[PDB]
């Protein structure tokens, strides 16, 4: 394996100019179990070369499209022209309770549609007659944001003042959020920038308000969108086993929740890439310790349901053995119905910054291997967890290129891939199992016990189709 | 929980009794959600002629437009040359959502490459993006053109594109007869169907401004198609078989019928048919050139006209069957060919299927949005079946095309109650089909949270959705659908009699209640 | 009452106060009405297990047949030949019925005539109606042929068709030259489709069976193909357009595609098109026969081969993608051609859909039913998409057909769970559409009482019709479809899984409720 | 438009016909003049179809089954013989009704014996008596069976009757034997005498001795009203907002109740003379019930009706018959104002059963049409005694008119506006001739009454003045 795929390496960089194929060199490795800093075999979070047809997005997706637009009672606005907004309409599963267009706006495209006159004389007025209309229109709105586009800050645009003035004459949350494009080099630093305006214009506006009544188990999960339900689908454990979620960040997340989160005993981070900013501050300044957890397949439910319950009492240690137990038999018979008809497939992985290492325990207990995997915008500590979850001698890419993924694949010849719309119906057409490992495919949830009954499903339903023995016309 | 042999996605896991005894607690512990009460009060105003007055007034919020950006369509165009890739000289954001936006509504893979401009260039510009750009996407993905659009970032801070290509071929990035024509593609400017404007004339213009010295209109007995913006598989498929049928020579200019519609055989094929490079360097020969969608190719009009010295003809987009019989008519008498008997009996066919299911469609009103070529060959097929076109929204449309589209409706009867918009969104739409209910929408996806809204006002003030236009989502392969000529005729009158039909069955089938009028024959 | 702005029909005309009193009143004071209660009571019995034993236990009584009466199919058989006069000879009330079943069917005119007999010929035979309707006929609406098949009157009385035409042409009443191809066709036996091959093997004889002396197989290097009953249009033209693409010279025998879709240019239109007499002398000479629905052309084939001395190809209805692969191959074989790129092609285009789709179909549970080939088809083709065809029911099958079924289902994990049922009706279905909930139906319009039913147990228990079979007589247009080919395919497929998302949709509308899983993107 | 130029044009088209046929056919084809008041001057009817000529009439089991029986709507019954006369007939016509289907309901579901080859050799009442029984099991909220006997019952020396009484007895319940083969009579015609006489024969006698029945001095019934997209529903409310009590319907939406009770009314209405007229006499010679015709299309006829059923009654029904007169005036003076002015003038061809042929003429002047020509399927010779006085002067009479003389008759007269069967829809709008649908109202309706006028009005407009009739011709033809 290792010397076949190294050779592979090199044969699919042939195809580079100079420049291109050293910089593609150092973002390309085989995982070598002795080697645990990943800082020494693999380089992340650089800038993507030009024209090699990337698969990442920007910081206003990072920021609007991941971390911001899930909050469901405040209204966002896709501030510049009118494409960024509309493609980023509704694309993203962050599931939510509401009445929308009343109460919660989370499917909605609010924005100020630049025009050329506001390139040149500037949107601020513009932003300004936006938010008293916004008002207007839909007055149970709880705060708005503003998401900038590229064009805001370069030409010179104001938006903080904006939000502070607008704020003062309105009494109302408006947060600006610096989240253009061309910040960056992925969507990761729009998670940053998300991040510092939350704790800049939201997190600290009950620092001092003591009204809510606390209790030993509260908590947060943080880092978790709910895409199709994923968030449910782990909090209804959570308070099984006796903690009281005070927060959701952001999927199905209310601004009051995201308030409330400074007065709990713990956070739980699943996304750590995207929320480890927040958490690291959350635990600075207000002292609230912080874990990664994952609940991705029921052995990695079950240790985080331990290891969570381990911080605090006997008595939620107790309630965390009573799940365990009530569930035991449903993942078992999903085992015992799914693991026969995967298990020995081959699978590669190419996703964003979380769930291409956090999804590996849910495929071995399907008897699955994990044979390549890499990120779209991870950064070196990423990899460094990474290696400890995959196998020896596996492929590792880090913004990988429309042509390498191709030519990676059919060398290694996975059973199933699993990866994003834009590389979807590629890999179909070469006639590989492919499910989308983004949006789960309109289905899901993924997350925690009944979660894994319906990603076995899925990945059952898609490696064994019968459509995939068709592609090749019995007369060629 | 799961019953293992009776596995529950999202819907309808989440109405187990835990669940939903989990998400109340959830929303009254934390969530300070405003009263029930509230709510539904707030909702009921939202569906007033008060609360539209407030809508229509709206000068700086747009909600839920039905527009995109020109990049999109300057990619769109791109993707209808022969092995020719896509390239936005911008930031990779964009690229992103392009890909995604038309993998969605295809169901096909997308190629399109950016050369990732960061903060730094707004600085210094994007030349050395375009150096590397250039030369990395000829090595890596071999197409034998690439065509360079824009982002907005890249236009406002004012990237020269023509020096940095004339830079790039310089100093050798890439061979200096290697196609690389280009366009300003400005997001803030006009919408996506901009964008495939000034690509397509910018193409035009690269393969035959400096060689003009060599043409003779009509020497290669041939009439130029440009079909615009299209998202349809069969719009490109019915122009190209109705000429063949006719025996008329043709080139139709960006044609991505083949790229979007590749076999799934056990190889990826990144490229495939599309307009050659000889068939527009060659395009000044032709007889005169034929514009599908003239009211947004107005740049491509005058380029044609300009530099070609053709007659471009007056014609609508050839839908329903007036303008169907016009554009024939008028390719007949270009080429010299006659309307052979094929097409003659294929116009009948679709008469005939007018006389059987005009009494369905009689009267009936509508809502619809779109494109504005698209949305006027909807309004007049329309009046065409004796439908009311009551709500006509046109967030990209203009001055001029509002009054040619109410030039149409003034000279029908069944246009006595409509209404045309431009520059106003899916908000406003919203609040029309609540103060003056149509009996059906006509539009993309976007669509189905307009009827999500009606519903929950009353079942007997649901509007119903039609899926015709872009994007749809929602729905598997409605891209393989026909909209132009008489095929296309016949199949939207299909959808819209059993649009009415469907909804007719649902309202009488309730037992002893509607279903003495739930009919076996209709 | 009525206001003329807005005039009701019957729905909801008579859900009006004033219209619903009136019916109480009615009700109340002279029905003697079983109480609702036990209404309730009855309706709720009629979906249980208990009911279907009882409803199986049948004998004597049929309830809602699918299936027709032989004549119908001699009538579509002949109305596919040039020129051609169905003529039933018997009770007139059959023919109406026939042309108004095909009218509502095709939306067209329906040309086919009776000889009126009457009690009188009850008695003393029909061979008087014979001479004066042959004469009657001929003069009047001048076809070239006529086609003779007989009501069930005809049949017990025991007129000699045979007899009857010969001795109206030795008496004068026709030319002895003109062609009057005959067919008893007895209602009690078969059904509709024995009519049809009946009709067509009589068709066949009286053209080829005293000339065979000089015809050599092979010789005009052509494959006869035979369709059977047939009511898609689409169905006829898709193969014709396969062997055009594949270069294979062919003769189509009963051919009635242009008589059921005569445009509506100013004239009426009563022969079009359809196979000569030409065609059918020349059968003979021809490389081989293929038979599109083998299930009932049992005596064609046995003429085929007896006579004309043709090796029929072993092949099943060319209906989804193996079986229209092995149609090609076969003709590939039997012709010389090659299976052209243009067909693989579209091939893998079906093949990618599938791949699109298949996450939306897996596992989805159908009710179906129709005629024996139909039914096989489409039963295969929905195992090939990873659906379970949960109840197949055939009226017109036999145990051989059901044992051809069992062993494609028992060959496919697809149908672990899947039954056939031949003989039983749609009343039978109805039961078992309750027992044991499939997700939809596919079917006939007779289908939409059973839909109908299953809602008033309530929504949860709905199971809603996708139209495709005959007759369809409460949509418009749906005749134009195709179900035979990759085509065929691809439309069946688009229709499933939309009807899937639609009714998702529809689950997914409620505001609050369930609309958290109503995504824009599917 | 001239009589010479008609009966020119009847000469011409009868060319064709052979010489036996031409003879016939001339006795079925008039000119009528105002002079001549009895048809059986001018006018042969009800006579046998000459052979292969296209007749567009259907069968006594058509009706007896389709017309009479079948909109019986708690009764079960069964199309008797093979299994296509009862899914030709499947719901295919509009004969509504409020109920239950497959519980206490049964019209538009198709119960048959789906007689085979054994069936004919050893005949079918072995297997009718065990089929009853099964419905039994089945349908227990059934109020009674009749058995629709399909052509082969009487050729095979079936005997139903037995069947019926036998069965019948034994199981407590009205099981009625109709002899309504296919080959009786010369058209659907004759299945309604033979309906009536089963209905008077097995039905309407069983509360002879009865006297628990409430009467009143304005208890009526309508008779030979199919309730076709609601008509008789449209016409009910009509005649109890006079005052009158409707106890029964013949029998859109009927009950075999109400058929029972029909004997204790006081006035029978008939619409449908021709299919009803055998009953309402055998009602006036057993019951002394008097029976009178009248017609509810279009306001003038309905205004003419209401005030002569009224006269029948006293001073408070004529009352109230002015009270709803003036009640509806409004609305239908609306539906004129609009409607009228677009079709004033249009002309007229229709072709239909056994009524509405002529009594829908006084509709159409409503609107300021003119029927030119007229026809009926099936009509005896006391109809066209009743169609001269409706129709203008020298317009064109044909009886059981066959396919070519239709197609000949249209094309020379050149209708604006044909209203006819689903077998000649087709035809004529392929011809650019807008068609209305006169048996199923083209799937509207209703018809009947003041509201039914209101959907008539909108319908013929909306065909008429259609766009698609400008559009038949290609620009380049
Ligand atoms: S936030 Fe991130 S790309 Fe952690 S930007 Fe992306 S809904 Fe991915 S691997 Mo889309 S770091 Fe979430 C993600 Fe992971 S949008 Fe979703 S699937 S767990
Ligand atoms: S019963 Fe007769 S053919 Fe009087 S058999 Fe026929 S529902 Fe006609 S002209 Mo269809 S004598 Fe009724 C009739 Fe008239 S079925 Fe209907 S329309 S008023
Ligand atoms: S005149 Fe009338 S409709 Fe004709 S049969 Fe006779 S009762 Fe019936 Fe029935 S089954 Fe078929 S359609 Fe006929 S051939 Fe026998």
């Amino acid at each position: 394996s290792r010397e076949e795929v190294e050779s592979l390496i090199q044969e699919v960089l042939e195809v580079y100019p100079e420049k291109a194929r050293k910089d593609r060199n150092k973002h390309l490795a085989v995982n070598d179990p002795a080697v645990t800093q990943s800082k020494k075999c693999i380089i992340s979070n650089k800038k993507s070369q030009p024209g090699l047809m990337t698969i990442r997005g920007c910081a206003y997706a990072g920021s609007k499209g991941v971390v911001w637009g899930p909050i469901k009672d405040m209204i966002h606005i896709s501030h510049g022209p009118v494409g960024c907004g509309q493609y980023s309409r509704a694309g993203r599963r962050n599931y939510y309770i509401g009445t929308t267009g009343v109460n919660a706006f989370v499917t909605m495209n609010f924005t100020s549609d630049f025009q050329e006159k506001d390139i040149v004389f500037g949107g601020d007025k513009k932003l300004a007659k936006l938010i008293d209309e916004v008002e207007t229109l839909f007055p149970l709105n709880k705060g708005i944001s503003v998401q900038s586009e590229c064009p805001i800050g370069l030409i010179g645009d104001d938006i903080e003042s904006v939000s502070k003035v607008k704020g003062a004459e309105l009494s109302k949350t408006i947060v600006p959020v610096r989240c253009e494009g061309f910040r960056g080099v992925s969507q990761s630093l729009g998670h940053h920038i998300a991040n510092d305006a939350v704790r800049d214009w939201v997190l600290g506006k009950r620092d001092e308000d003591t009204t809510f009544a606390s209790t030993p188990y509260d908590v947060a999960i943080i880092g978790d969108y709910n895409i199709g339900g994923d968030a449910w689908s782990s909090r209804i454990l959570l308070e099984e086993m006796g903690l009281r979620c005070v927060a959701q960040w952001s999927g199905d997340g209310s601004i009051s929740e995201i308030e409330l989160t400074p007065k709990v005993k713990l956070n739980l981070v699943h996304c750590y890439r995207s929320m480890n900013y927040i958490s690291r501050h959350m635990e600075e300044k207000y002292g609230i310790p912080w874990m990664e957890y994952n609940f991705f397949g029921p052995t990695k439910t079950i240790e985080s349901l331990r290891a969570i319950a381990a911080k605090f009492d006997e008595s939620i240690q107790k309630k965390c053995e009573e799940v365990i137990a009530k569930y035991k038999p449903e993942w078992e018979a999903v085992v015992a119905k799914y693991r026969p008809r995967l298990e020995g497939k081959r699978v590669m992985l190419y996703i964003g910054g979380l769930r291409p290492r956090h999804v590996i325990g849910a495929y071995e207990d399907l008897g699955m291997e994990v044979v390549g995997t890499g990120y779209e915008f991870a950064h070196n500590d990423d990899y460094d967890r990474t290696m400890k979850e995959m196998g020896d001698s596996t492929l590792l890419y880090d913004d990988v290129t429309g042509y390498e993924f191709e030519e990676f694949v059919k060398r290694i010849k996975p059973d199933l891939i699993g990866s994003g719309i834009k590389e979807k119906f590629i890999f179909q057409k070469m006639g590989i199992p492919f499910r989308e490992m983004h949006s789960w495919d309109y289905s899901g949830p993924y997350h925690g016990f009944d979660g894994f009954a319906i990603f076995a499903r899925d990945m059952d339903m898609t490696l064994n189709n019968p459509c995939w023995k068709k592609l090749q016309a019995p007369w060629e | 929980s799961q019953q293992v042999d009776k596995i529950k996605a999202s819907y309808p896991l989440f109405l187990d009794q835990d669940y939903k005894d989990m998400l109340a607690k959830k929303r009254d512990g934390f969530e300070e959600k405003y009263p029930q009460d509230k709510i539904d009060e707030v909702f009921q105003w939202t569906t007033t002629k008060e609360y539209q007055e407030l809508n229509f007034q709206r000068e700086a919020l747009t909600v839920n437009p039905a527009k995109a950006c020109q990049p999109l369509g300057a990619v769109l165009c791109a993707l209808g040359f022969e092995k020719t890739m896509p390239y936005v000289h911008g930031s990779q954001g964009c690229v992103a959502y392009y890909r995604s936006y038309f993998n969605r509504h295809f169901r096909e893979p997308v190629s399109c490459v950016s050369d990732s401009m960061t903060e730094d260039a707004a600085v210094f510009g994007g030349q050395q993006n375009m150096k590397d750009g250039l030369q990395n996407c000829k090595a890596t993905y071999k197409p034998d053109m690439i065509a360079v659009s824009t982002t907005c970032m890249a236009e406002v801070i004012g990237d020269d594109l023509n020096a940095f290509i004339n830079n790039s071929k310089k100093e050798g990035f890439i061979p200096d007869e290697f196609p690389v024509p280009f366009a300003h593609t400005p997001s803030f400017v006009g919408s996506h169907v901009t964008g495939w404007d000034n690509m397509f004339e910018g193409i035009a213009r690269y393969f035959t401004l400096k060689s003009m010295d060599d043409k003779v209109v009509g020497s290669n007995k041939k009439i130029n198609i440009v079909p615009g913006f299209e998202t349809y598989l069969g719009n490109f498929r019915v122009i190209k078989r109705m000429l063949s049928e006719m025996g008329v020579g043709y080139s139709l200019l960006s044609d991505p019928e083949e790229v979007l519609d590749t076999p799934a055989d056990g190889q990826f094929r990144m490229y495939a048919g599309g307009t050659t490079q000889e068939e527009m360097k060659d395009a000044p020969n032709a007889l005169n050139t034929v514009l599908l969608q003239p009211w947004h190719l107005e740049k491509t009009k005058k380029f044609v006209e300009g530099t070609w010295k053709h007659e471009v003809p007056k014609l609508n987009i050839p839908m329903g069957l007036d303008w169907t019989d016009e554009f024939l008519m008028k390719v007949s008498e270009i080429s010299g060919q006659p309307i052979p008997a094929s097409l003659t009996k294929e116009r009948g066919r679709l008469v005939d299927m007018m006389t059987d299911s005009h009494t369905w469609l009689h009267g009936k009103r509508f809502a619809l949005w779109g494109d504005p070529d698209f949305v006027m060959g909807l309004v007049k097929f329309l009046l065409e079946l004796g439908c009311e076109p009551v709500h006509i929204l046109c967030h990209n449309g203009n001055k001029r095309w509002k009054k040619a589209v109410d030039a149409i409706l003034a000279a029908s009867p069944y246009g006595k109650n409509a209404t045309v918009y431009i520059g106003k969104d899916l908000w406003h739409l919203r609040s029309l089909v609540f103060t003056d209910k149509p009996d059906f929408m006509i539009g993309n996806s976007y669509g189905k949270f307009i009827q999500r809204d009606t519903l929950h006002k009353g079942k007997e003030f649901e509007v119903p959705l039609i899926r015709i236009g872009f994007p749809i989502f929602d729905r598997h392969h409605l891209h393989r659908s026909t909209t132009l000529g008489y095929e296309g005729a016949m199949q939207i009158l299909t959808t819209l009699v059993n649009s009415i039909l469907e909804r007719l069955d649902e309202e009488t089938r309730g037992m002893q209640a509607t279903d003495y009028n739930h009919d076996l024959v209709r």
